[PDB]
């Protein structure tokens, strides 16, 4: 077994970027009177 | 439980008292 | 060697859960009907407390928790809380 | 105007939830999953651990994890920072659970009240998680950990081993959950309009 951590270290960081995302978008919705 | 929802539907809390008629709908 | 569950889920798991339902139908009788409530919740007490009994039954006197056991103290905190509720509402709604 | 604003709020209300949902989802996994560090090449043995389970190799060129600790015993967690970390990160997992369970209050209470309680619940769930995360490190130094890790790690001191998606996974939920806080917030404030 290859014992790096680059690819599930990569998706992880992926999806979390992707959700925090789409928590500024809720942002840019909310503070736009 | 069959109970519990026969009570959800009980409005007065007194019973028959006997004498009254019951004026059935 | 695996653990068979048959025996588990009938005789613990369901009455359980069952247990802890009949303890949430004290929420949709009455309020004033408190011989009713009161007697609803503490029956039902006991019967977790009976049925709390026989979760050990198999296992040695362990000093851990295990799953049946975090099930069951879970159920029986539900239903202790449960009468609690009812406790707290008919002091606050008499006065 | 007013339609939109209502609308708006409404959706913006439901996605809150749905990402509440998300982080609650997140944390459970963080808890439940034992991949906050992970073994290196330089690693004189294979394993990993989480908050309190830990699995090691027993190093004939086999895999052999024997895999040992849980939650449920607090004997068999290394460490008491380890115990400390676990116990903060069930707690806020107990605390955006108890929200997703206030979800059901919006039928009857105030709109503005549920907000801000899931507002503040969720914030406590946060603090929570960064102390978990601040605490976990510092059981690095017990003897089982140093073992598997090696003699350079420590107190706050990675060593040989690396982290591993847990970790990271519980980093962004503690960024997750404060914006969710501030995001209920500022609901709650705004939907008196
Ligand atoms: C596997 C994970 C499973 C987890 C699921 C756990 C389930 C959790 C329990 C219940 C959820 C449903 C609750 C629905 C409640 C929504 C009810 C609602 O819409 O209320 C209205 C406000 O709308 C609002 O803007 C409030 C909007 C925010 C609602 C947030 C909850 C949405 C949940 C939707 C589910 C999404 C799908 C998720 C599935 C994965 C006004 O009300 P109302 O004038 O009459 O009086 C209120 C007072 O102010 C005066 O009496
Ligand atoms: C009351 C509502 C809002 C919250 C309930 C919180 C529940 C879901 C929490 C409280 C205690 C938790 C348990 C604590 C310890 C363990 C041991 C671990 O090895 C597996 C997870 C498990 C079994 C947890 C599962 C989730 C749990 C049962
Ligand atoms: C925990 C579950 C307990 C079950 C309690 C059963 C009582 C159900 C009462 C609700 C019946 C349906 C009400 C319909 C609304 C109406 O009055 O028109
Ligand atoms: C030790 C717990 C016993 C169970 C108590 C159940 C019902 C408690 C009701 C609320 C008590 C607190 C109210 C105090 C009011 C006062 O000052 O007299
Ligand atoms: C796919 C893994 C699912 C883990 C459980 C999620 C629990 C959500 C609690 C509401
Ligand atoms: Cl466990």
């Amino acid at each position: 077994d290859s014992r790096d951590y680059s690819t599930e270290l990569s998706v992880t960081v992926a999806v979390g970027a992707s959700l925090l995302f789409l928590n500024i978008l809720a942002f840019a919705a909310l503070y736009y009177k | 439980i069959e109970f519990a929802t026969v009570n959800y539907f009980t409005k007065r809390g007194y019973a028959w008292d006997g004498k009254s008629v019951v004026p059935e709908k | 060697l695996s653990r068979r569950m048959g025996y588990f889920t009938i005789q613990t798991y369901i009455p359980c859960t069952l247990i802890v339902v009949l303890s949430w139908v004290s929420f949709w009788i009455n309020k004033d009907a408190v011989p009713a409530r009161t007697s609803l919740g503490i029956t039902t007490v006991l019967t977790m407390t009976t049925l709390s009994t026989i979760a050990r039954k198999s296992l040695p006197k362990v000093s851990y928790v295990t799953a049946m056991d975090l099930f069951v103290s879970v159920c029986f905190i539900f239903v202790f809380s449960a009468l609690v509720e009812y406790g707290t509402l008919h002091y606050f709604v008499s006065n | 105007y007013h339609e939109h604003y209502m609308r708006n709020s409404r959706a913006i209300g439901v996605l809150w939830a749905i990402f509440t949902i998300c982080f609650a989802i997140i944390n459970v996994v963080v808890f439940i999953q034992p991949y906050w560090v992970g073994d290196s090449v330089s690693t004189p043995k294979p394993g990993y651990f989480g908050l309190f389970h830990y699995c090691v190799g027993s190093g004939l060129a086999g895999r052999e994890l024997t895999c040992r600790g849980s939650f449920t015993d607090f004997s068999t967690i290394p460490s008491s920072a380890f115990k400390a970390a676990a116990f903060f990160v069930l707690l806020s997992m107990v605390l955006i659970l108890g929200c997703i369970t206030c979800f059901s209050l919006f039928f009857f209470c105030n709109t503005a009240t549920v907000y801000k309680i899931c507002a503040w619940m969720q914030l406590l769930a946060a603090l929570c998680l960064v102390l978990g995360c601040m605490i976990f490190p510092d059981g690095w130094d017990a003897e089982t950990i140093r073992d598997m890790c090696g003699a350079k790690t420590g107190k706050y001191s990675l060593g040989d081993c690396s982290v591993r998606w847990a970790y990271i996974l519980a980093i962004i939920g503690i960024l997750n959950a404060l914006i969710l806080s501030f995001l209920a917030f500022v609901l709650g404030n705004r939907q008196t309009d």
